[PDB]
């Protein structure tokens, strides 16, 4: 992600 | 003995202006009541309104307690415990309003209304006080 | 570890309710800065305004006898009637309200319209100003004028031989989306949104050239006047008190109460604002009665005076819900 | 009204 | 011009007030253009055919 | 001097009677570390509580130990009652009396439940408890109206009466400021932007009340928020990155006026407003329209005044008029009414002592104090 984890 | 006496009783303090005893069973008349005052003239009628199976219809416009206006606050009657019942007298063009307090017995229904400015909570209390005792006499 | 007062059980609650931001302060400071009339205590005010605190007889008579004659003399009605005695509301009570009741119910109304006009004259001069408008508006729009013209047309078209009448009412205007076809699919106004817009491109969309009708179907005409009209008799009372009525008097005033001080700076003031809502409202009355008549109604039924813009605006929403579904139906 | 009982 | 057949009927309230004070007595040229365009515009026939009872 | 003290859902007020504001705002939060300390020698506690626990969030599992009102959790509770008298306020319970504060329609279990533990435990020379709600309005300075209380855990409408409550009219409604919270992240998973765990819930509590507003026209407002860029805003997360979000401004609050966008059948509070007025008498609805409040934190979003004027006027019949009484701090109304109860003269006349409790047990709160 673009916030959060790395997705 | 002297039914009359414990309106006396009633009165001994002067927390309130009005107090009376009613036998709610069979046709409902006042046994003893302050003469003149508001509680004097209750009709079997408006009994049978404070006693009725119904609970919710006086929500909708309050009810009428010797032909006086009157606001319900809280009913707890039919419920153990405390038997009792909490109103606020209804007036016109900012008179004065009072609160109004109905415990209920065995045979009975004990009505206190205090005066001006008096909470609530030392009226319930008191009439909740006589009732406790006067079911504990059986009636 | 466990741990004289005249004053009913009652009151010494609502008084410490009010008064909180002065609690570290004496009975001789509050009572001095009340006087003044300052920004602080405009809310305060109201308080002591109300009929719960002068309603109290009981309390009056009690107090009567500490009560300084204030009107004559400034002197103790009894011997001593020590002040020190009484508690600390006892002291703002029988110095504000039985001392200085001669003029308190004066005083008050002086101070209650004080703070009721600084804010609304502003307001209702906007309200006043789009009534107006609004009806000139209506009056001076030929586009509205045109589209009852062809309603009338079609609508004698369909009506029988005797009842070819060449005008109605705004408010038959509703009996449109209440006549269906046969398979009730579509509406007599439905008709008339593809028909002005097949033929009539001027009168495809007047809602966007007419709004402030709608803005002015959200305020009570009625009420509005009555309230711009409480103002008046609310000034013009102030004027025979000031002049001729309780404040007039200056001996019974106390030598720090700005009251009469403050108030008439406002009275020249004052009487140029009644002047100017005053036009205001006579404007409004005669704008609306103009283009009230140009459509046939009339402002002796109270319902017509008032519903008057609302009827307008029905259609208008009316007319946009059958605009709406017409086009998403086709497209 | 029946007689009534003795006060508290 | 009138229907052939009977249509569906709309009802109104006449105004009660002079119609010389109402904006329908001007005879403007407005609305006579309204007529014409209207007996030759097409949505009377179709009126005949929709609000037939 | 008499304490003060407001439990609540989030925030956590206390202070002293007679002060204009709360001494102490500590969230109302209890942490305990999920992983084992490696570093001895430090004196680590065992449990960590308000702005202490909210700085070291990260390696905590934050509960919160009162939700939807009720308190789930009586031994954390005390805790942090514990910590709000010996560490915030710093002052001995013992020779001061307490105020807290009940919830409206509580159950009767809670009501002596903390009377039991504070005459015991703090050993309070008095006592006394009474509606947040009714507080609501004493702060305002008016004793007879209808209170829109909204908070972190629950929300109550209460038409209240010369200060005295109407228990049947009283209605409930199950959309307080953690459900948008939680709305708020379903929400904004849809910008990529994924929060899951309880510590980062409170990175989103902070989001939305910086950005986040009521919209007067829903319909309006997303249809400009798709056409233009200009009501997005930037948030900048404590590691550094930058946010930024387009219409989730006006789309979390108003699920307060529409319900059905998180799914539950009762409808906003637009309308509960109006369905608890319904219930009181006829002759008294004239003085509860004009006299209408908003309190609680989650009544914070600008332009919610005029929305909810709006709605309920539609609703409300044409002759009735509407005042929406706001004032900007009725964030601590709640609290601020309760000093002004506490500091009255004749407030020491509903005293509950330690030593009247001796003789009448836990059951005199029922009676005493109501
Ligand atoms: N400026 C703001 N904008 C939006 N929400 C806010 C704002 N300030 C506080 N809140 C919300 O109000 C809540 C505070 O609840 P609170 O009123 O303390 O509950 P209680 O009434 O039970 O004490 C917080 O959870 C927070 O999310
Ligand atoms: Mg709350």
């Amino acid at each position: 992600w673009x916030a959060x984890c790395p997705a | 003995a002297g039914w009359n006496a414990y309106i006396d009783n009633l009165m001994a303090d002067g927390t309130c202006q009005d107090a009376a005893i009613v036998g709610y069973k069979d046709s409902p008349c006042v046994w003893a009541a302050v003469p003149g005052k508001t509680f004097v003239n209750i009709t079997p009628a408006e009994v049978g309104v404070l006693v009725g199976k119904d609970r919710s219809s006086f929500y909708v416009n309050g009810l009428t307690l010797g032909g006086q206006k009157c606001m319900v606050i809280r009913d707890s009657l039919l419920q153990d415990g405390e038997f009792s019942m909490d109103l606020r007298t209804k007036s016109t063009g900012g008179a004065p309003t009072f609160n109004v307090t109905v415990t209920k017995t065995d045979k009975t229904l004990v009505l206190l209304m205090g005066k001006e400015g008096v909470h609530g909570g030392l009226i319930n209390k008191k009439c909740y006080e006589m009732a406790s005792h006067l079911r504990r006499s059986q009636y | 570890k466990t741990l004289t007062d005249y004053m009913s059980s009652e009151l010494q609650k609502l008084f410490g309710i009010h008064f909180h931001k002065l609690s570290h302060k004496n009975p001789n400071e509050i009572i001095r800065m009340i006087l003044h009339c300052d920004d602080s205590m405009n809310e305060c005010v109201e308080f002591l305004s109300s009929d719960k605190v002068l309603n109290q007889p009981k309390l009056k008579a009690d107090l009567e006898p500490y009560r300084i004659d204030w009107a004559n003399g400034g002197d103790l009605v009894n011997s001593e009637k020590d002040a020190s005695e009484l508690s600390r509301w006892d002291y703002l009570y029988v110095r504000l309200i039985v001392d200085l009741g001669g003029y308190w119910n004066q005083r008050m109304n002086a101070l209650k319209v004080k703070n009721i006009i600084e804010t609304n004259y502003e307001n209702l001069v906007r309200q006043t100003k789009l009534i107006g408008r609004a009806a000139l508006e209506l009056r001076d729009s030929k586009v509205f004028k045109g589209l009852l013209y062809l309603i009338l047309y079609l609508g004698n078209y369909m009506n029988d031989y005797v009842r070819q009448a060449k005008g109605f009412a705004i408010g038959s205007l509703q009996r449109l989306p209440l006549i269906k076809n046969a398979n009730n699919t579509k509406s007599l106004l439905h008709i008339l949104d593809i028909t002005i817009r097949k033929h009539f491109p001027q009168f495809d969309n007047f809602s966007p050239e007419l709004s402030t009708v709608t803005e002015a179907a959200k305020l009570n005409i009625e009420a509005i006047e009555q309230e711009c009209s409480e103002l008046i008799r609310g000034c013009q009372n102030l004027q025979i008190d000031c002049d001729s009525g309780a404040l007039s008097d200056p001996t019974v005033f106390h030598p720090d109460d700005k009251i009469l001080s403050v108030i008439l700076p406002w009275l020249m003031e004052g009487t140029k604002k009644m002047d100017f809502l005053k036009e205001h409202l006579r404007t409004m009355n005669t704008t609306l009665n103009n283009a009230m008549r140009y459509f046939g109604e009339q402002p002796n039924d109270p319902n017509s005076k008032n519903l008057f813009f609302k009827r307008v605006d029905s259609f208008i929403i009316d007319y946009s819900k059958a605009r709406s579904d017409n086009l998403k139906s086709e497209e | 009204p029946p007689p009534p009982p003795p006060l508290p | 011009r009138r229907p052939t057949r009977r249509l569906k009927q709309m009802h109104w309230e006449k105004l009660n007030s002079g119609l010389e004070f109402t904006f329908w007595t001007g005879p403007s040229d407005e609305a006579n253009k309204i007529l014409e365009t209207l007996h030759t515009s097409g949505v009377l026939d179709e009126l005949d055919e929709s609000f037939a009872m | 001097a008499a304490l003060v003290v407001d439990n609540g859902s989030g925030m956590c007020k206390a202070g002293f009677a007679g002060d204009d504001a709360p001494r102490a705002v500590f969230p109302s939060i209890v942490g305990r570390p999920r992983h084992q300390g490696v570093m001895v020698g430090m004196g680590q506690k065992d449990s960590y509580v308000g702005d202490e626990a909210q700085s070291k969030r990260g390696i905590l599992t934050l509960k919160y130990p009162i939700e939807h009102g009720i308190v789930t959790n009586w031994d954390d509770m005390e805790k942090i009652w514990h910590h709000t008298f010996y560490n915030e306020l710093r002052v001995a319970p013992e020779e001061h009396p307490v105020l807290l504060t009940e919830a409206p329609l509580n159950p009767k279990a809670n009501r002596e439940k903390m009377t039991q533990i504070m005459f015991e435990t703090f050993n309070t020379p008095a006592m006394y408890v009474a509606i947040q709600a009714v507080l609501s309005l004493y702060a305002s300075g008016r004793t007879t109206g209808i209170v829109m209380d909204s908070g972190d855990g629950v929300t109550h409408t209460v038409p209240i009466y010369e200060g005295y409550a109407l228990p049947h009219a009283i209605l409930r409604l199950d959309l307080a400021g953690r459900d948008l919270t939680d709305y708020l992240m379903k929400i904004l998973t849809e910008r990529g932007y994924s929060f899951t765990t309880t510590a980062e819930r409170e990175i989103v509590r902070d989001i939305k009340e910086k950005l986040c507003y009521v919209a007067l026209d829903f319909e309006q407002e997303m249809a400009t928020a798709a056409s233009s860029s200009s009501l997005e805003k930037s948030y900048e997360l404590p590691d550094g990155q930058v946010i930024t979000i387009g219409n989730e401004r006006f789309r979390c609050p108003e699920a307060l006026f529409q319900p059905s966008f998180l799914g539950m059948e009762s409808a906003g509070i637009h309308e509960t407003t109006f369905n608890s007025i319904m219930k009181c008498d006829v002759d008294i609805r004239k003085d509860l329209y004009a006299n209408t409040v908003l309190s609680g934190g989650t009544t914070m979003y600008p332009g919610i005044a005029d929305r909810m004027q709006k709605e309920i006027t539609a609703l409300a019949p044409s002759t009735m008029k509407i005042k929406i009484i706001a004032p900007p701090e009725r964030k601590y109304s709640v609290w601020i009414g309760g000093s002004i109860l506490a500091s009255l003269s004749t407030f020491q006349q509903m005293w509950i002592s330690k030593q009247e409790y001796d003789e009448s047990g836990p059951s005199i709160v029922h009676r005493k104090c109501f």
